[PDB]
C-alpha cells in the first residue's frame, strides 16, 4: 500500500578516538538499497552495484571520487583544529547525512545535516550553514569559521542542487530493472505469549519481501481491528525484509479474526489468514 | 547515551534437516563502538558474516549480523552484545 | 566534461592608443574563479584581474576583464594601449570541486610605437675591440614597416625592436642583420624585407 | 614581485637520462601549493597539488618518472628522472591561500640535451654608433651581440658608469637560432643602447654590455679540451669617441 520514495542518502561516521586515531566511512543508499560503500582503507567509493555509476561518465565519477578524497581529508583535518579551538574533549564522534529526492517535472529537495554526539548541530541551507533551534555556543562560533568559505559554500550548493538530482535520475535509469524486482513473502499465524490472564496474542508473520513497502492489518472480515502492533520491519543479509504485526485480544473474541496482507508482489491477490 | 535494541530471527522458518540463517538486528544505540557475536551452544561464531555500519534519521546506529547453519534439536542459540550503556555484556536467546 | 579553455585570436598586433578586445571562452560554467594573466618571453605569471563566481566585472587601470558563466565566456578589455602592454595574455578558471587552473593557449598582443617623425635608414656599425666585425642596424623606420628573416642561411637578421628615449619623449623601431660572409653589404641586408623608399643608406 | 614565490634553479641544462629535482618555495603560510608545466608557444598545464603536506591531486603528472613532495607543507621538490628531449619545459610553481588566487614563482627553464658538450657560452661584442647616424639624427646607437650560446638561458643587460639602464634600451624579445634547421642550435640575441650624439661623444662615459649565462655547475661532468661552459656573465665594453 506505500508509495515507494527514491532518496539518495549520502551517510557518513567519522570517529576520532585521540588526536592520532581516526577513520572515516561511508555508504550511500537509494531509497533501501545500498549502491556505495566508502572505508577509510579504500582511496575511492566502492560500488556495490553494477548500475551504481548511474549515466554519468568514468570523467564524471572520478570527478566526484576527486571531490570525496579532498573532502575525508580536509574534514578530518578540520575537526582536529575545531577541537583545538572550541576546546572539545576527545573521544568525537561526526555524523554526516547528505542528500537529495527528485520529483520529476517539479523542483528537487535537498539536504546536508551534521550530528556531533548523536545531536543534531548544524545543517546546509541555501547557500549558507546554520545551527540548529537549541545549539550550544560552541557550534555558533565553528558556523563563523565554515560561513567564510566561499568555496566550500559553492562547492556544497553544486553538489547538492547540481550533481545529486542528476546522479538520482541516472541512477532510476540505468538500475530500473533491478528496481523493478519484487520478492513474494511468506506468511502465517501464530499465538505468542499471553500479555493479560483471560487475553491471548494473536502474531502474523510477513517474511521475505522486497521491496520494503509492506501493509498488515488484523482484521474482522472487512473492519480494520484498530490496536494491531506492526512492530519494526526486520533485515534479511539477501535484501528481503521480516514484520510481525501482533493484536491483543481477551479470550473469545479471537474468533471471525484474520489478518490481510499487502504487497506489491501479491499483484493484488492479498494473504488473508484466518485465526 | 542510546542503549542497543537487540533481535534475534531466522531467515526462514526453523526445521531441524534443513539449512537457514541466524539473523541478530543491534539497532537504536550510540556511540558507533560495539562488540557483537553470535554464540552457538554456548561458544561463539568465528565466521559471523556483518553489514556495513550505518544510522537511522535519529542518529542511532544499527548492523545485521548473520551466519549459516542449520537448526539443531541440541544446539540452543543467542546473541551477545557489548556496548558502553551496559553494565554487562546483554544476551538475548532466540525464540521460535 | 573535462574543461577546455579557448582564447581568441591567438596573435594580436595593434597600432598605440587602441582599445583591443580579448576573448576568452569554457566548455564547463561550474566557475570558482576566473584568472587573467600576463606573460613576458620566456617565464613567469604576472596576475592581472581575478573575476569571483558571483561578480560579472573587474576593473583595475587600463585593465576591465567580464565573465559570463551562462555563455561560458570571458572578456579582457584593454584601453589605450601602450607598447609595455606588448606580451601573452592568458585567461584560466578554477571549477567549483577543483583547485587547479585550466588554462587558454593565449593571445600574443604586440603593441607598436606612434612613430611620429620617421627617418628610416640603415647604418653599419664597427665593433669596439676590432675593425673586422660589423653589423648593420636598420632604424627609426615606422610601425607599419615589417622587417622580413634572411632568405640565405648565412646571414642573421632580428624582429624589430621599440626602444623608448623617456628624458626626450622619442620611440624608436630597429632591427639588426649580421653575416660572416664576405660579399655580405648593409645596402644589400634587408633585400628580404619591404623596406620604405626613401631608406638612407650612407657611403 | 618582493615578498612571492621563489623557484630554483632558475635555469637547469640536464643531459638525456639523467634525474633533475626543481625545488618551489612558496609565499608564507600559503596552505596550497600548485606544479604546473608549460611547453614553448603553449599555455601552463596542471602537474600536481598540495595542500598542506597531501597531495591531493596528481591527475597531472605525466609518468612514473615524475615525482613531487611537500613533507612539511612548505618547501616542495618535483623530481624528473631519466629527463628526455620532451620534458623541456618552464616548470611554473604557484602557490595560494583558501580563496584559491594563484601566486606564481618566476619558473624553472629546462632543456634536455643529448650530450653536455652542447652548451657553449655567449662570445659578447658592442658594436660603436655609426658617424652617419651621429650626424644625421644627433643620436647615438650602440648595439650588443651576443652570439653561439648554448642552452636559450641569457640575461642581457646594458651598464653605463657602473649602473645598470632601462631608457632608450631595446633587447630582442627571444633570441635567434644561428641555424634554424636544428634542435640544439646555438643562439644569437641583439640589443640596443641609444642616447645623445653629446652623451656619445663624452669619452669619459663608460658603457657596457653584460650577458649573464646559466649553464653548467660544479657537479656536472666535463670532458672537453675547451673552457667548461658554467653560469658566467660574459661582457664588452666601449668608451665615449671625441669625434
Ligand atoms: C553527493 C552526490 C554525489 C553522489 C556520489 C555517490 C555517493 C558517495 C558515497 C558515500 C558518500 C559519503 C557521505 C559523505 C557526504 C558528504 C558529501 C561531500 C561534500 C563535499 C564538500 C566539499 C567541500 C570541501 O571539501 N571542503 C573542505 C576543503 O576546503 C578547503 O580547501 C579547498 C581547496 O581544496 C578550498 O581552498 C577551501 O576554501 C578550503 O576551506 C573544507 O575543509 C570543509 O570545511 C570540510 C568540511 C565540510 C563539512 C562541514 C561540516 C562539519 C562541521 C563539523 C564541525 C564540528 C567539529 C567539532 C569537533
Ligand atoms: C589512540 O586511540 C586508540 C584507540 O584504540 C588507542 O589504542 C591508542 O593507544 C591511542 N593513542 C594515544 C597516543 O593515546
Ligand atoms: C584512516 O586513513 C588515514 C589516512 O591518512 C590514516 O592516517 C588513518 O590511520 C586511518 N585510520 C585507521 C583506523 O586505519
Amino acid at each position: 500500500v506505500p508509495q515507494r520514495l527514491f532518496p539518495l542518502r549520502c551517510l557518513q561516521i567519522s570517529s576520532f578516538a585521540n588526536s592520532s586515531w581516526t577513520r572515516t566511512d561511508g555508504l550511500a543508499w537509494l531509497g533501501e538499497l545500498q549502491t556505495h560503500s566508502w572505508s577509510n582503507d579504500s582511496d575511492t567509493v566502492r560500488s556495490l552495484k553494477p548500475w551504481s555509476q548511474g549515466t554519468f561518465s568514468d570523467q564524471q565519477w572520478e570527478t566526484l571520487q576527486h571531490i570525496f578524497r579532498v573532502y575525508r581529508s580536509s574534514f578530518t583535518r578540520d575537526v582536529k583544529e575545531f577541537a583545538k579551538m572550541l576546546r572539545l574533549s576527545y573521544p568525537l564522534e561526526l555524523q554526516v547525512s547528505a542528500g537529495c529526492e527528485v520529483h520529476p517535472g517539479n523542483a528537487s529537495n535537498n539536504f546536508f545535516h551534521v550530528a556531533f554526539q548523536g545531536k543534531d548541530i548544524l545543517s546546509f541551507q541555501g547557500t549558507s550553514w546554520e545551527p540548529t533551534q537549541e545549539a550550544p555556543l560552541w557550534v555558533n562560533l565553528a558556523i563563523q569559521v565554515l560561513n567564510q568559505d566561499k568555496w566550500t559554500r559553492e562547492t556544497v550548493q553544486w553538489l547538492l542542487n547540481g550533481t545529486c538530482p542528476q546522479f538520482v535520475s541516472g541512477l532510476l535509469e540505468s538500475g530500473k530493472s533491478e528496481l523493478k524486482k519484487q520478492v513474494k513473502p511468506k506468511a502465517w499465524l501464530s499465538r505468542g505469549p499471553s500479555p493479560g490472564p483471560g487475553r491471548l496474542l494473536l502474531v502474523c508473520h510477513v517474511s521475505g519481501f522486497y521491496p520494503k513497502p509492506v501493509w498488515v492489518k488484523w482484521m474482522r472480515g472487512e473492519q480494520e481491528q484498530q490496536g494491531t502492533q506492526p512492530g519494526d520491519i526486520l533485515p534479511n543479509a539477501d535484501e528481503t525484509w521480516y514484520l510481525r504485526a501482533t493484536l491483543d485480544v481477551v479470550a473469545g473474541e479471537a474468533a471471525g479474526l484474520s489478518c490481510r496482507v499487502k504487497h506489491s508482489s501479491l499483484e493484488g491477490q492479498d494473504i488473508v489468514l484466518y485465526w | 547515551q542510546r542503549t542497543p535494541k537487540i533481535q534475534v530471527y531466522s531467515r526462514h522458518p526453523a526445521e531441524n534437516g534443513k539449512s537457514n540463517f541466524l539473523n541478530c538486528y543491534v539497532s537504536g544505540f550510540h556511540p558507533s563502538d560495539i562488540e557483537v557475536d553470535l554464540l552457538k551452544n554456548g561458544e561463539r561464531i568465528e565466521k559471523v558474516e556483518h553489514s556495513d555500519l550505518s544510522f537511522s534519521k535519529d542518529w542511532s546506529f544499527y548492523l545485521l549480523y548473520y551466519t549459516e547453519f542449520t537448526p539443531t534439536e541440541k544446539d540452543e542459540y543467542a546473541c551477545r552484545v557489548n556496548h558502553v550503556t551496559l553494565s554487562q555484556p546483554k544476551i538475548v536467546k532466540w525464540d521460535r | 566534461m573535462k574543461q577546455e579553455v579557448t582564447q581568441i585570436p591567438a596573435a594580436l598586433s595593434v597600432p598605440e592608443g587602441e582599445n583591443l578586445v580579448l576573448n576568452c571562452s569554457f566548455t564547463d560554467s561550474a566557475i570558482y574563479n576566473l584568472q587573467w594573466f600576463r606573460q613576458d618571453p620566456g617565464k613567469g605569471l604576472t596576475s592581472l584581474l581575478l573575476i569571483q563566481s558571483s561578480q560579472r566585472e573587474q576593473t583595475s587601470g587600463r585593465l576591465n576583464a567580464s565573465l559570463d558563466k551562462s555563455s561560458g565566456r570571458s572578456t579582457l578589455y584593454i584601453a589605450a594601449s601602450q607598447p609595455g602592454d606588448s606580451a601573452t595574455y592568458l585567461c584560466a578558471g578554477v571549477n567549483t570541486g577543483f583547485q587547479k587552473l585550466v588554462f587558454g593557449t593565449g593571445t600574443r598582443l604586440l603593441v607598436s610605437p606612434n612613430i611620429q617623425n620617421p627617418d628610416p635608414a640603415v647604418y653599419q656599425l664597427r665593433d669596439s675591440k676590432s675593425s673586422d666585425k660589423s653589423v648593420c642596424l636598420f632604424t627609426d623606420f615606422d610601425s607599419q614597416t615589417n622587417v622580413s628573416q634572411s632568405k640565405d642561411s648565412d646571414v642573421y637578421i632580428t624582429d624589430k625592436c621599440v626602444l623608448d628615449m623617456r628624458s626626450m619623449d622619442f620611440k624608436s623601431n630597429s632591427a639588426v642583420a649580421w653575416s660572416n660572409k664576405s660579399d655580405f653589404a648593409c645596402a644589400n641586408a634587408f633585400n628580404n624585407s619591404i623596406i620604405p623608399e626613401d631608406t638612407f643608406f650612407p657611403s | 614581485m618582493g615578498a612571492g614565490v621563489s623557484q630554483s634553479p632558475r635555469y637547469k641544462v640536464a643531459k638525456r637520462g639523467q634525474d633533475v629535482a626543481l625545488r618551489c618555495d612558496p609565499i608564507s603560510g600559503h596552505v596550497s601549493l600548485f606544479w604546473y608545466q608549460q611547453a614553448l608557444g603553449q599555455g601552463p598545464e596542471f602537474l600536481t597539488y598540495f595542500q598542506n603536506e597531501a597531495q591531493l591531486d596528481k591527475s597531472g603528472l605525466p609518468s612514473d618518472r615524475f615525482f613531487a613532495e611537500r613533507p612539511e607543507g612548505s618547501v616542495s621538490t618535483l623530481k624528473i628522472q631519466r629527463t628526455q628531449q620532451e620534458d623541456s619545459a618552464v616548470y611554473l610553481c604557484a602557490s595560494s591561500s583558501r580563496d584559491l588566487e594563484q601566486y606564481f614563482g618566476p619558473g624553472t627553464r629546462l632543456t634536455v640535451t643529448e650530450d653536455l658538450k652542447n652548451v657553449f657560452p655567449p662570445e659578447v661584442a658592442v658594436f660603436e654608433p655609426s658617424e652617419a647616424e651621429i650626424s644625421h639624427t644627433q643620436k647615438a646607437t650602440l648595439v650588443c651581440l651576443a652570439t653561439g650560446f648554448y642552452p636559450d638561458h641569457v640575461e642581457l643587460s646594458w651598464w653605463v658608469n657602473g649602473k645598470e639602464v632601462h631608457s632608450g634600451v631595446c633587447t630582442d624579445p627571444q633570441p635567434l637560432k644561428e641555424q634554424p634547421a636544428l634542435n640544439d642550435s646555438r643562439y644569437a640575441l641583439s640589443s640596443r643602447l641609444r642616447v645623445s650624439a653629446t652623451f656619445w661623444q663624452n669619452p669619459r662615459n663608460h658603457f657596457r654590455c653584460q650577458v649573464q649565462f646559466y649553464g653548467l655547475s660544479e657537479n656536472d661532468e666535463w670532458t672537453q679540451d675547451r673552457a667548461k661552459p658554467v653560469t658566467q656573465i660574459v661582457s664588452a665594453e666601449a668608451w665615449g669617441r671625441a669625434d
